[PDB]
């Protein structure tokens, strides 16, 4: 059961 | 003097209702000075073992021990100092611990080879995300809280993924899953 940082590491930015 | 003692109060509670764990030896260098406070120098005449309710100058964690011997040692440790420059060392010595300004959490982390889980301290602030040792206090491990991937609970279990290959998750069992949840969740998104 996730909830992502939305992180800029991870998520493509 | 009324600035000052806002600090000492807020120090001393935090470390009272066990908020900020300390380790005894401290615990009890704080009662020492807590001593000098509320009493004034030292009277080893009157301050002698059973003269003090331990439950109003140590955490709960501790009153048992009965460390009463070390208190009144730390506390004739501190001569004739004022009342006020004792609440400043206090909240001198109350700063220097890492455990300093964070939001604990009990946790029982499984560990390989023992299938009997050892309970664990986690602590959390906008910055970061440590573990910490349930009797000494000492940290163990850190973590920078944005390199936190993703997070997810149940109502008996807290999993923490940074995204690093070698490590894996850090999961625990803990019954305050929803909580440790709600405040990362708040500080991440204040640090983009």
């Amino acid at each position: 059961m996730w909830d992502t940082a939305n992180n800029p590491l991870y998520k493509e930015a | 003097p009324v600035q000052l003692n806002l600090l000492y109060v807020q120090a001393r509670d935090d470390i009272l209702n066990g908020s900020h764990p300390v380790s005894f030896d401290k615990a009890c260098e704080f009662a020492g000075y807590q001593c000098q406070i509320q009493f004034g120098p030292h009277n080893e005449q009157k301050h002698k073992p059973g003269f003090l309710e331990l439950k109003d100058f140590l955490p709960k964690e501790y009153i048992k021990q009965k460390g009463e011997r070390k208190i009144f040692m730390a506390h004739k440790n501190c001569g004739n100092m004022s009342e006020i420059e004792a609440k400043v060392r206090y909240v001198k010595l109350a700063r220097s611990l890492k455990t300093y300004g964070v939001s604990f959490f009990l946790v029982k982390e499984k560990m390989k080879g023992k299938n009997k889980l050892v309970p664990r301290l986690l602590g959390i602030t906008k910055e970061c995300v440590m573990r910490v040792d349930e009797k000494t206090k000492e940290v163990i491990q850190e973590w920078s809280l944005t390199n936190i991937k993703r997070w997810a609970a149940s109502p008996k279990s807290f999993t923490l993924d940074f995204g690093d290959y070698q490590d894996g998750y850090y999961s625990v069992q803990t019954t305050e899953g929803e909580q440790i949840a709600q405040l990362i969740a708040g500080y991440i998104d204040i640090i983009l």
